[PDB]
């Protein structure tokens, strides 16, 4: 938790090699490590004098980084939209369902998560040369 | 002392303008075309000397989201009761101000280190503002 | 959607009041009474090669206030005499105030910058005095203020 | 309310402060009876021990590791 | 060959929506609402004596967005107050969004660069605010995208 | 409010008298008789980075007085001869005086600066002589003077 | 890749504070307020014939801090009087501090090295005082410090 | 003969990558990012009276790498702190690498030679850091290599 | 924060009075009247290898006062005759005094150092006399004096 | 003794500056444009005399990689 | 205060008479006719460490008188022939006299120091002869003389 608590998901900063105080290096041999990896049981290993986590995998097989990013997006898009709506309805003139007012959600969402993610490198942009598609 | 100073000098400035204006003939008359000059008359003398010398505060407040700019309001002829046009006295002129403050007391918190200070955290992320978890 | 009237009252040029030193100006020109312009841009922009953008505010608020008067107006004499009075005594500053009818206003200090040319012809001539202003920030006099704390974002 | 000195200084030997960071608070579901509430927030192990938690107890170990 | 109608719907100026900070702008001028222009050329060309040609891309995307409003419009007060608020507090950036009716669109960050001059005359005046834009790339909002992978050659 | 007549008499161009050396000039052009312009601004402004403003007066009062005459007017010969007379003898200065009908006046020393071009065509030509003036301060000749001690403030 | 704003706030020249002896300086020039330059290079390089390279650090941190003020500013008198006061009494050192708005800062001891020339002309003059500094190391006041232990290599 | 395009891709300044110590530099100036110059000539020439010519190679490969950054860029703090860190600890060397977009590259060791002057003005300032390089030989990263064994003669 | 006027009066060049020997000088040039410069730096700095800094005051207060006059001015004759009178009799010193309008002043002894070159051309020429000064310390004539005992520190 | 010395003299220096600043009028005011001068005020007197006389340590630590 | 005319007559360049050997020179250049400059400063200053000041007069009055003539002027032949005549016979000195129109004059002995370069081009060329002068003291020819006994003091 101390190696995960204050890490902002917007950077997509995986846990691959993060050092953690307190833990003790895994002592098994190569076959034991292979078995542990096959069962998705992460192991703390010591290399070149230091200690390092490995592979940050979860039970279902998906990397923990992706799960954290998805939760971050899910929470903050909602918080941003609610904060805009509440401020807009606290002055009167609450939002109304019409084509002349709905499109502002584009700017509202492009602010907060969708742009912070691009600035911090979590969200990818550009043109793909292989598939010929844009991100 | 500041309140007494304002009270005396606003009155002296207004009286000095009125006397000079009525000493040439063309005394002031109760109409929308002549009343507004009181704004400039009052913004001269106290309201501006106070700002120049630092006694009167100006600017935008970041906490309450309010401005400290001095304000002056003058009523229109249509709002003056008929009785005052017989008494020939105007009322309800309003002014606002924000007073500055000196510094009286200060408290400090020092610290001393004897051994080698412990290594600081090596986090390079931009510090996030607040927790995302909120419903 | 129906067309909306942008105002309840009607913009009346006679309601625009100009007070120079505490007296109302009279005898204006035909088309335009006053024009207010800022000397310099509000914000400058520095663009790097890589694309980084940084901006710096501008603290130069000096401006020019054009003032058109008929050459037959009596206020030409007042300004002409005040020009020499200031030249001799050395005091050039005097308060300036403008009241808008259905627009912005202005209230700052100013001075006479240039005397307009004089031309005599078949028709009545015109003189366009230039009055400097210490600060050229047009201030509102409306219900504005409850929404400035709403547009704020980022 | 009343200050006897215009300027005062508290000389703390050795200790240093730390800045305020944004974070997600973890939750550790421990079993005990030290307080009636279902959930409490602590900022240091000193406060936990002051609440009757024994040194080396599960919650204390978790907090000092975190 | 027969003449073809370039569109099914009709270009309606009222359908063009401008959102500055999350609020719709109203009270536009007569002829032109908004003009968007890039500050610098997209690609530069270096021509040698022998005839060799080499080009370098330009990463300066700053632009200027003219905005015309009647001097009686209430939005003049909002922008005027925001100018001083930003000058004091130091925050000048705010989101800008434009929705086209039958053309391109725009969605970037912007700021107020210069306050337009004010003139009072016989008729209602006009004010042309200048709003900067971090990036002046007009983006489409149409079925375009299936042909961009066709024009490609060489 | 009722419209007010700005003057009692009527601006009569024939009442404008120009005395160059003690003789009245006659035979003027069609549209404009004389134009008076100052060479330099009255007051300069120095604006600091922090916003401090300081101003300095200008002591350069030289000006140019355009003078339009028909090429058939006899005064063309007088000025032409005086040009060579001054060139030979070395004396170029001569008094200049202008009397306004319902406007400002002028009374200073002047000299001939440039001779206008001459063109012959289907219609009668025009010549626009340029006369310098030592001081280009237009002085009033009205009841002005009792109010200059009123506008004063600050 | 999209263009990024290099800062959140805007560089405001008025926010740069200069404290000489415990008082804020006011009345700066137009273009540039202060310039700080080091007298000597940080590191010298000795190159041998065979190609061996060795370097030696430089311990001379003296620098010069240019300071531009309008000749009408009151701070000209303070510095002028302090010059003679130090000349007589023999004490020349005084603290110097500079606060950056969106850049580096400085806090060291300094002294007056040379008095600028004085010139009187049509416009307001300028004076560029030179203030010495014991150490000319510009120090940061930002989140910098967590990465200095990362760039380190070799 | 027809004009030929000297390259297939376009020179993109953003593609030029500078790695100082293992981190990418960002926040460059407007016109020029980096300039690399050799300190001494590659080959010297000795000419005798009779006309005999002999040459000697130069083994001094030290050079200077100018680096322009906006004063608002965060990398100013990193370099400033590293300067004092090296001054105290005594380690000044660190790897330097440059990747060209459509030109030559560089990969050697370097150090900070001189800190640029700091100036505060109306617009955002610029700082031109000077970074030394142990060897200033610009190396290619192209298909070059199959022709170097062809130009050889004599 | 609002812009402040740095002075109440206006800097008037005509108010600057120069008294050479007890008579007022007249007939100055166009742009600049007088320039005062010190010959040598006020304080020297000695920097040791280890970093120790020591300074020594400079007692050389000699300076040069440029003086621009039109070649038609009568004061050219006075100075020319005084030059030969001093050359013959041997007395060269005479009092010099300068009164500032909104700036510093000067009152010391001086002498004529160099006679300016003379050139005849299409326009009126200019002569820039150089007058030495025993002491070039510009003294104030303002309310300064109550704060000089405040800036003092260390 | 060092702690007591710092505690006394920082306070005395700050009070002496404040009293001199308020004895001419223009007393200190709580604003961002005047507060920062306390940095120079404190860097004068104790914080600098201690460095000059060797009581206060400075420099970069090579073990912990921290600055003093 | 009113502007004053510095002279009654007008500075006429044609009135400047140059007599070299008793004949008037003709065929001058466009901009400047003659320039007179002193070779050395009039008075030297010796400043001691303690501040004592002592001065010594300079007895070197040699000067250079530039003279511009069109390459088509006949006086080029006269000077060219006189150059060789003096070279052969050995006599180089000849009287030189200059009469000012509204300025100083000169009357001393002189000689030809350097022949100007000759260049042929699209337009008529110019030649700037240099004539030495035994004494370069510009003498007045005005009412000056009654005030030189007034400025004297100390």
């Amino acid at each position: 938790i101390g190696a995960m608590a204050a890490n902002d998901p917007s950077y997509g900063d995986s846990l691959h090699l993060k050092t953690m105080p307190g833990m003790v290096p895994f002592a098994g041999s190569d076959t034991q490590r292979s078995n542990a990896w096959s069962r998705n049981a992460n192991i703390y290993r010591g290399l070149y004098g230091g200690g390092s986590y490995i592979e940050g995998k979860t039970s279902s097989g998906q990397y923990v980084d992706v799960i954290r990013f998805s939760h971050w997006v899910k929470f903050r898009m909602e918080e941003s939209v609610f904060a805009y709506m509440k401020r807009r309805s606290d002055m009167g003139l609450s939002m109304k369902m019409s084509d002349e007012d709905l499109p502002v959600l584009k700017s509202v969402l492009m602010n907060n998560p969708i742009n912070i993610g691009i600035r911090n490198g979590g969200i990818l942009t550009g043109y793909d040369t292989e598939n010929k598609v844009s991100y | 002392r500041f309140s007494h100073w304002v009270k005396f000098r606003m009155e002296e400035s207004v009286f000095a303008y009125m006397k000079r204006r009525s000493d040439m003939g063309l005394s002031m008359k109760m109409s929308d075309e002549d009343l507004p000059v009181l704004k400039s008359v009052l913004m001269n003398n106290p309201i501006n000397i106070g700002i120049r010398n630092g006694g009167i505060l100006t600017g935008y407040d970041t906490e309450n989201k309010v401005s400290y700019d001095p304000t002056i309001i003058i009523p229109k002829r249509a709002n003056i009761p008929t009785n005052d046009l017989a008494a020939r006295i105007l009322r309800d002129v309003k002014v606002e101000l924000v007073y500055n403050n000196s510094l009286h007391y200060v408290k400090i918190r020092a610290s001393v280190v004897l051994d080698r200070p412990a290594g600081q955290s090596t986090n390079a992320q931009t510090p996030m503002s607040s927790s995302a978890v909120g419903v | 959607n129906q067309s909306k009237i942008l105002t309840l009252q009607a913009y009346d040029p006679a309601k625009v009041l100009v007070f120079i030193g505490g007296q109302r100006v009279s005898g204006f020109a035909a088309d335009t009474k006053i024009v207010i312009t800022r000397n310099n841009d509000n914000i400058s922009v520095h663009a790097g090669v890589d694309g980084e953008i940084s901006n710096a505010l501008s603290r130069d608020n000096t401006g020019v206030m054009t003032l058109s008067l008929q050459n037959t107006a009596k206020w030409n004499g007042y300004l002409a005499q005040w020009q020499r009075q200031a030249n001799v005594t050395g005091l050039i500053y005097l308060p300036v105030q403008v009241e808008g009818s259905q627009g912005l206003s202005l209230n700052t200090i100013g001075w006479i910058q240039k005397q307009p040319d004089l031309s005599y012809g078949t028709e009545v001539g015109q003189m366009d005095w230039e009055i400097g202003v210490l600060d050229a920030w047009l201030s509102p006099d409306q219900i504005q203020g409850i929404a400035a704390g709403i547009t704020g974002l980022l | 309310e009343y200050q006897d000195k215009v300027v005062d200084v508290e000389v703390s030997l050795g200790t240093q402060p730390i800045d305020t960071v944004g974070f997600e608070t973890p939750m550790f579901l421990a079993m005990h009876g030290n307080f009636p509430e279902r959930i409490r927030f602590y900022v240091s192990t000193a406060g936990m021990v002051a609440d009757g938690f024994a040194v080396g107890s599960p919650a204390y170990q978790f907090a000092t590791n975190a």
